[PDB]
RNA sequence: UAAUUGCGAUAACGAACGAGACCUUAACCUACUAAAUAGUGGUGCUAGCAUUUGCUGGUUAUCCACUUCUUAGAGGGACUAUCGGUUUCAAGCCGAUGGAAGUUUGAGGCAAUAACAGGUCUGUGAUGCCCUUAGACGUUCUGGGCCGCACGCGCGCUACACUGACGGAGCCAGCGAGUCUAACCUUGGCCGAGAGGUCUUGGUAAUCUUGUGAAACUCCGUCGUGCUGGGGAUAGAGCAUUGUAAUUAUUGCUCUUCAACGAGGAAUUCCUAGUAAGCGCAAGUCAUCAGCUUGCGUUGAUUACGUCCCUGCCCUUUGUACACACC
């Protein structure tokens, strides 16, 4: 499996009608200089590290 | 005690309290001063009682 | 080096004192043993069925040594436990005032506790003698 | 009249008091060596101050501790505190300061609240429920 | 939410308005100042006022 | 280790390992490294302790929950399901019992297998109930590391609590077993199954 | 304790007092399947019969079992406290008995019929299939019969 | 005599209340406004705070 | 009341020839071999400790731990 | 009592075999709560009597 | 921001009620004043084990000293402090250091204007009117009933067990209360399996009950997954206590009888740290009766630290033929 390691850059806001979702931009430690904003589930802060199970796919506002 | 006279409404309870302060001071004195210290220094609000020797 | 009972582990000190009285036979065990229940708050009698009175006596003796004086009611409350009142909630219940009172008798006739002034029972000076003795014997099992 | 200090330590109701005189290294709790306390799963809890600072540092002092109130855990967190607060108070008046500062440093660096008494406390129950915040059950009809 | 009320900020304004030749950046001496210069009824209230005279003094030195 | 014996004697094996490596009950606290990139900074080991019982304030701030010893985090989650609310001294011993069992089979400090079991059952990505209107589909999301550790503890202990229920095996035996099978995912453990089936459902909504 | 190694002497289910008893369960508890003997009563009887509590019902040499019966159906002669027994201070002869397996079903009817036959309220209450001990009957007891 | 200190003060509080009630009913037409009791040796004193003591 | 509340000489020798290769052997471990119930399992743990075969590594009730001889 | 046990149509067995009347599982029946602000007296205090008193 | 709490914008400027302040309680004092009804060290007097000086107790006054612990008086302390992030560098807010304490410090008390045909004439010798008032709707006396049982609903209690029951053993709290013209809280000694009985005793209470030796909990065994030793409904027989009286069984003990219940459908409650939950205890009621309540301490988690999707309510905007105001 293509295990992808990306580090939280910024904490943007709470998505999801419930709110338990947070919008976060990450930078991969393997070949950085590209950033992609991902949706988290658990509580998150700056400089965390998300294990993105698929490299090239991102999302936005949730209902 | 519940504030309500009846039983209607959410069950609001209400605690009253009254504080009792008790002090005792031992003196070794003759017959005069004790009777002079007790006839005066009386106070409306302070219950003063003067017990006698150690038995 | 010197010793007391306070230097010995609380549990296995009694288990040695319990095994002592048995090994001695000077007991005065009432006789309603094996059928008494030691508290209303119990379901079944003690599972030792030959013993458990040496243990209670040894337990009683150690307790009275640790403090100034203890009473019959004081041991009823100490050894008491929680009684399941069937479908109703638990409550603390006192233990049998006859097992303990007859422990205070069978250990006083045996010379480990005397009927103290101020009420209660005091550890007999010969009891300290015997208690500190077998207590030191326990530290010879780990020597 | 020998060099001696006394300290304490309080966990949630229990107050363990400790007299620390100069001695030949004994540590007794209410009557009994520290090698017996027996909740016994927290035996190393009260051993901790003796090890944070080293098995020595006691060969010249005697400690004795009595604990009233509390509970079967409430007191164990008090005695470990009254022990360490005293060892660090004995160097306050009888040894030099820099050694005493080395003790607070080696204690607070690990510090399961060893010199510092925890402020937590049981919160009052308010009417309307069996607990502090817990409310009774309602049914709406 | 430690938003100071107006009675604090009203008193703090009125003190710096007329006691800058006092009232340094140290709350401690400012506290002691208030009990000599101002008539406050509460030790708690006075510490609230002095701590805020101390916030304003700090930033006046700075534009 | 230069022994010393004062009046009230401190035992040898007691004296020995204490002022030496400040290790666990009797297990080495060093050498334990989280076999994965992140969940470090969220798995505690170093700083070491003696038992997994601590009067710590891991609640009155958001992320300070992470600083609790991960072994102690394991215990906390053991003492629950109502009848075991509170009763930490109980689970504290169950952990000590458990670590020896983990130790017995297949060497490797059990405080390291616990790290292995945790990191192997935390879902990397998951799903959530996005409205979309009535017929709510599932949006794939990437669960943060803190939730990856928490859910790993809840999943493991739950898997052992329901398995150890109504059967001759004890809590520590099933707890160890679960941690043992979760060291490297054995596909025969409650936690691995639920972990993979959460990334399975998350994968089918991407 | 010890590792025992007995031969075919031990036997599974054995019958006494008109009921059946599992051989391979402890005898203090194996006796309780007899109606009229419980955990307390059993335990005191075996303590009296010089019987090893750590044994099962499957062991216990046939003399031990025959002794156990003789004590149960005569507790007052073998020094049992007469407040230990299910039926004392009888309502006809005054004597203290301990009714056993099939007899305990017999004495329930004899008592119940004595109350009915007398038309006492407690008996009338029994005849109506109601609760007798005085409990409320509004909210509890809905499935029973 | 021979009272507990707790029951004593509570019993003294009731005595003030009942004493006050009996005056608020009896001395209305005189501007009654309260009482105080001074417990001394040789005497037990009651002061009638009434705006018009000529009628009291 | 199902299989191995009792001693059964063939079961005794079964124990001796089978405790080897048990890296973990305890109350629950003895029951899982289609054999001794928990009561007589807690008796075997002291007899297999009378000499050799099992090494005590744990402490007490509700949790036993033994390991092969060394 | 002699007739109390004699009496048939008595005891659990008889009631247990009869249908449960539907009036058991009823509601509050509420009997006029949404008419609380409409005075049924039909009287209506007058403005002069109010100004005389207030 | 918890807040018409503030900043800022500003035809407004500056103010008051309500919020805040305040008050009570729980936290911090080796600083002040002290205490045989609170406790510590030392000394006598004193017992036990060791001896090489030691270790562990006894002794409401045999004396000396002290106030860390306890107690409550007067003070002190915090002001979200220091520093750094963030933001109109405004109010603020987040992080780190320090601190007894930094969630309005935690928990309460008090709480404006107004509304409701909310509840209470069954708390009142508070009261209008109406009824009744001697064969009484007055009042007292006897007995019964409010507990009555095909069923529907609500708060709970106890459980379905092996993080367990059971038996021994360890042994730790806090809020209270407790008897005068009286029988309240009760130690201790005996008798009793138990419940209890009997003889005495301290206490009008920091002095005596009481260290309330409470319960979970910790410890070593017995049991082995089997409705089993889990569970204790139901029921028979016996003995005690309260009370003038216990039958429809006030309560307590004993043996026996050993049901349903294998974690529970649709639904729905409560809750964010010493909190939840587990656990008992005191007080109220009380002659006897807690499965209730009000408080208390003991053991002590998981998960949020967010949002407006559900729901509930506030805010403007807007419409109105409503103003007895959508009843
Ligand atoms: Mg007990
Ligand atoms: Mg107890
Ligand atoms: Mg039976
Ligand atoms: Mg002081
Ligand atoms: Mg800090
Ligand atoms: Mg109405
Ligand atoms: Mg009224
Ligand atoms: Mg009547
Ligand atoms: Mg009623
Ligand atoms: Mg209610
Ligand atoms: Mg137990
Ligand atoms: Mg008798
Ligand atoms: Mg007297
Ligand atoms: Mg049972
Ligand atoms: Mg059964
Ligand atoms: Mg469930
Ligand atoms: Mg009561
Ligand atoms: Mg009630
Ligand atoms: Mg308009």
């Amino acid at each position: 499996t293509p295990v992808t390691l990306a580090k939280v850059i910024k904490v943007l806001g709470r998505t999801g009608s419930r709110g338990g979702v947070t919008q976060v931009r990450v930078e991969f430690l393997e070949d950085t200089s590209r950033t992609i904003v991902r949706n988290v589930k658990g509580p998150v802060r700056e400089n965390d590290i998300l294990v993105l199970m698929e490299s090239e796919r991102e999302a936005r506002r949730l209902r | 005690t519940r504030k309500t006279p009846n039983g209607e409404g959410s069950k609001t309870w209400e605690t009253y309290e009254m504080r009792i302060h008790k002090r005792y001071i031992d003196l070794e004195a003759p017959v005069q001063i004790v009777k002079r210290i007790t006839q005066i220094t009386i106070e409306p609000g302070v219950d003063v009682e003067v017990v006698v020797a150690s038995n | 080096p010197g010793v007391s009972v306070r230097d010995v582990a609380a549990q296995d000190f009694i288990n040695a004192y319990a095994s002592f009285l048995q090994r001695q036979g000077k007991l005065e065990v009432p006789g309603y043993v094996d059928i008494v229940k030691t508290s209303s708050g119990n379901e079944m009698p003690p599972q030792d069925a030959e013993g458990w009175f040496y243990k209670r006596a040894a337990s009683v003796a150690r307790h009275i040594y640790m403090r100034k004086q203890v009473g019959v009611g004081k041991l009823n409350k100490l050894y008491g436990g929680a009684k399941s009142r069937g479908v109703r909630p638990y409550k603390h219940i006192d233990a049998s005032g006859s097992i303990n009172r007859k422990v205070l008798q069978a250990l006083e006739k045996i010379g480990i506790v005397e009927i103290s002034p101020k009420g209660g029972r005091r550890i007999s000076e010969n009891g300290q003698r015997d208690l500190d003795r077998i207590a030191a014997q326990t530290l010879e099992e780990d020597e | 009249a020998v060099p001696s200090v006394q300290t304490f330590g309080k966990k949630k109701s229990a107050t363990a008091v400790a007299h620390v005189k100069a001695g030949k290294g004994l540590i007794k709790v209410n009557g009994s060596p520290i090698t017996l306390v027996e909740p016994e799963i927290l035996r190393f809890k009260v051993y901790e101050p003796l090890l944070l600072v080293g098995l020595d540092k006691f060969s010249n002092i005697d400690i004795r501790v009595r604990v009233t109130g509390g509970g079967h855990v409430s007191q164990v967190y008090a005695i470990r505190q009254a022990i360490a607060k005293g060892l660090v108070a004995y160097h306050q008046k009888y040894v030099d300061e820099q050694s005493k500062n080395e003790l607070k440093k080696a204690f607070t660096s690990y510090d399961r609240t060893l010199l510092i008494a925890d402020s937590r406390r049981p919160e009052p129950k308010k009417f309307g429920g069996k607990g502090a915040r817990s409310r009774f059950q309602k049914s709406y009809r | 939410g430690r938003v100071r009320t107006k009675t604090v900020k009203r008193a703090s304004k009125a003190l710096i308005e007329r006691y800058y030749p006092k009232l340094t950046l140290d709350f401690q001496t400012n506290k002691r100042l208030c009990d000599e210069i101002a008539t406050i009824q509460s030790k708690r209230l006075r510490n609230k006022i002095a701590g805020y005279t101390t916030h304003l003094m700090k930033r006046i030195q700075k534009g | 280790f230069t022994p010393v014996v004062l009046a009230t004697p401190i035992p040898e094996e007691v004296q020995q390992a204490q002022t030496e490596i400040k290790l666990f009950n009797k297990w080495s606290f060093e050498e334990v490294e989280v076999k994965d990139a992140s969940l470090v900074d969220y798995v505690q080991v170093r700083q070491p302790i003696f038992v997994a019982h601590t009067a710590g304030r891991y609640a009155n701030k958001r992320f300070r929950k992470a600083q609790c010893p991960i072994i102690e985090r394991l215990t906390n989650s053991l003492m629950m399901n109502g009848r075991n609310n509170g009763k930490k001294l109980k689970a504290v011993r169950i952990i000590k019992h458990t670590l020896d069992i983990i130790n017995v089979l297949t060497d490797q400090n059990p405080i390291q297998v616990v790290v292995d079991a945790i990191t192997n059952t935390g879902p990397r990505e998951d799903t959530t109930r996005v409205g979309g209107g009535g017929a709510a589909r599932r949006q794939a999301v990437d669960v943060s590391p803190l939730r990856r550790v928490n859910q790993a503890i809840a999943l493991l202990t739950i898997g052992a609590r329901e398995a150890a229920f109504r059967n001759i095996k004890t809590i520590a035996e099933t707890l160890a077993e679960e941690l043992i099978n979760a060291a490297k995912g054995s596909s025969t453990s409650y936690a691995i199954k639920k972990k993979d089936e959460l990334e399975r459902v998350a994968k089918s909504n991407r | 304790s010890l590792v025992v190694q007995e031969q075919g002497s031990f036997q599974h289910i054995l019958r006494l007092l008109n009921t059946n008893v599992d051989g391979n369960i402890k005898i203090v508890y194996a006796l309780t399947t007899i109606k009229g003997v419980g955990r307390r009563y059993s335990n005191l009887v075996c303590k009296k019969a010089d019987v090893d509590l750590h044994k099962r019902a499957g062991e216990l040499t046939q003399e031990e079992l025959e002794r156990i019966v003789q004590i149960m159906q005569n507790p007052t002669h073998y020094k049992i406290p007469a407040w230990f027994l299910n039926r004392q201070n009888d309502i006809t002869d005054g004597k203290d008995y301990h009714t056993l397996a099939n007899n305990v079903e017999s004495k329930l009817r004899d008592d119940l019929e004595r109350l009915k036959k007398i038309r006492a309220h407690r008996g009338i209450r029994h005849f109506w299939g109601l609760r007798v001990r005085g409990q409320h009957t509004k909210t509890t007891g809905r499935r029973r019969a | 005599a021979l009272i507990s200190k707790k029951r004593k003060l509570v019993a003294d509080g009731v005595f003030y209340a009942e004493l006050n009630e009996f005056f608020t009913r009896e001395l209305a037409e005189e501007g009654y406004s309260g009482v105080e009791v001074r417990v001394t040796p040789t005497k037990t004193e009651v002061i009638i705070r009434a705006t018009r003591t000529q009628d009291v | 009341a199902q299989h191995a509340v009792i001693l059964d000489q063939e079961k005794y020798d079964r124990i001796l020839k089978e405790v080897p290769t048990y890296r973990y052997v305890s109350v629950s471990v003895l029951v899982d071999r289609l054999k001794i119930g928990g009561s007589l399992a807690r008796i075997a743990l002291r007899h297999l400790e009378k000499e050799g075969i099992i090494k005590p590594i744990s402490k007490h009730s509700k949790q036993a731990i033994y390991t092969r001889a060394t | 009592n002699e007739g109390a046990i004699r009496d048939k149509t008595a005891g659990r067995r008889n009631n247990r075999s009869k249908d449960v009347t539907d009036s058991a599982t009823t509601k509050k029946s509420n009997t006029r709560r949404a008419t609380d602000r409409h005075s049924r007296t039909g009287k209506t205090d007058t403005k002069k009597k109010v100004n005389q008193g207030w």
